[PDB]
């Protein structure tokens, strides 16, 4: 998954707007894991809290 | 491009002599969008500067020449 | 008119300006890097001999 | 950005890059279908329950 | 054209740097079988008839 | 003055001016045609008819008229 993420570059023309952040706040989210119900479940169960 | 002004957006209008009607050929003042890349670096903040001590020279351009002499006993 | 075309002018000479030196620090810092680099023996060599 | 070489014969031009971006239009539809007596018995009047 | 200048000089009198090849990113050449001509090489010569 | 043109897109764009920002671009030539419109009760046609206004001209239904003379 980490890699799928690196794969992805930061290299946008826009360069600044309001991000998406954590209810613990902070660290901003940085993308979206779009997966299937069962592929959801066995991710949350090799990932952990 | 194929028309002079595509990507560019419209701000202001020179209008001839004086602002009346639509009848003079007229200047439009087109904007367009600038966006820089770098991302600012530093030597003495890389890591790499711990391995290299670093003096500045005022005027390298006229030295010709420099040297080190080491005198080692045995 | 010549307002825009003013600040125009000094966006772009500034942005100019600071690539220009931006460009010398990076110079700095990748002949320091091939300095280092062309006189780093190969580990194979270096070992037994030191 | 560039790196300023010296061993490199002529210094490199300072680069700048001209991009045109397009917009997609995408359009949507739905259909709903809605019968005369609805239509009818809303434009009279109740008068009993 | 703006010009800079920089001198160096090994402070100790033995090697105090050494780099290694870690990790083989790619193999560049194929292993492959493709012999040299002499005749693009050698042009000139040549037997009787 | 380069804004007061978007509703938001320029605030996507970034307000740094060090970064990114909306710029001058050359300015464009534009002749518009001149047109005169016209009215009827304008020209000098109108010499000739007796120009009368009927709200809803439907109230005129045998659209037929007599002419009563006398000599």
């Amino acid at each position: 998954l980490s890699e799928m993420v690196a794969a992805v570059s930061g290299e946008s023309v826009l360069k600044g707007v309001s991000t998406y952040t954590t209810a613990k706040g902070g660290e901003p989210v940085g993308g979206v894991f779009i997966v299937t119900d069962n592929v959801l479940r066995q991710l949350l169960t090799f990932l952990g809290e | 491009r194929q028309s002079a002004a595509e990507g560019l957006f419209h701000s202001f209008d020179l209008l001839v002599g004086k602002d009346a009607r639509e009848a003079g050929i007229k200047f439009e003042v087109l904007l367009g969008v600038y966006t820089n890349a770098i991302q600012y670096v530093r030597f003495l903040e890389t890591a790499l500067a711990v391995s290299c001590v670093n003096t500045e020279f005022k005027d390298l351009s006229r030295m010709t020449d420099g040297k080190i002499q080491f005198r080692i006993s045995v | 008119v010549e307002y825009a075309e003013y600040v125009g002018a000094v966006k772009t000479v500034a942005s100019a300006l600071q690539f220009g030196v931006d460009a010398l620090e990076r110079g700095l810092i990748n002949t320091v890097l091939s300095v280092k680099l062309r006189h780093a023996p190969p580990m194979f060599i270096l070992q037994t001999l030191a | 950005p560039t790196i300023a070489h010296g061993d490199g014969r002529r210094p490199s031009k300072q680069r700048t890059f001209i991009v045109v971006k397009n917009c997609h239009k995408h359009h949507i539809s739905t259909e709903m279908e809605l019968s005369m007596l609805d239509l009818e018995i809303l434009h009279s009047i109740p008068e009993t329950p | 054209e703006v010009h800079h200048e920089m001198a160096s000089i090994d402070t100790g009198l033995s090697y105090s740097s050494t780099m290694t090849p870690a990790r083989v990113a790619a193999i560049t050449t194929d292993m492959g079988i493709h012999t040299q001509d002499f005749f693009s090489v050698f042009p000139a010569e040549a037997f009787g008839n």
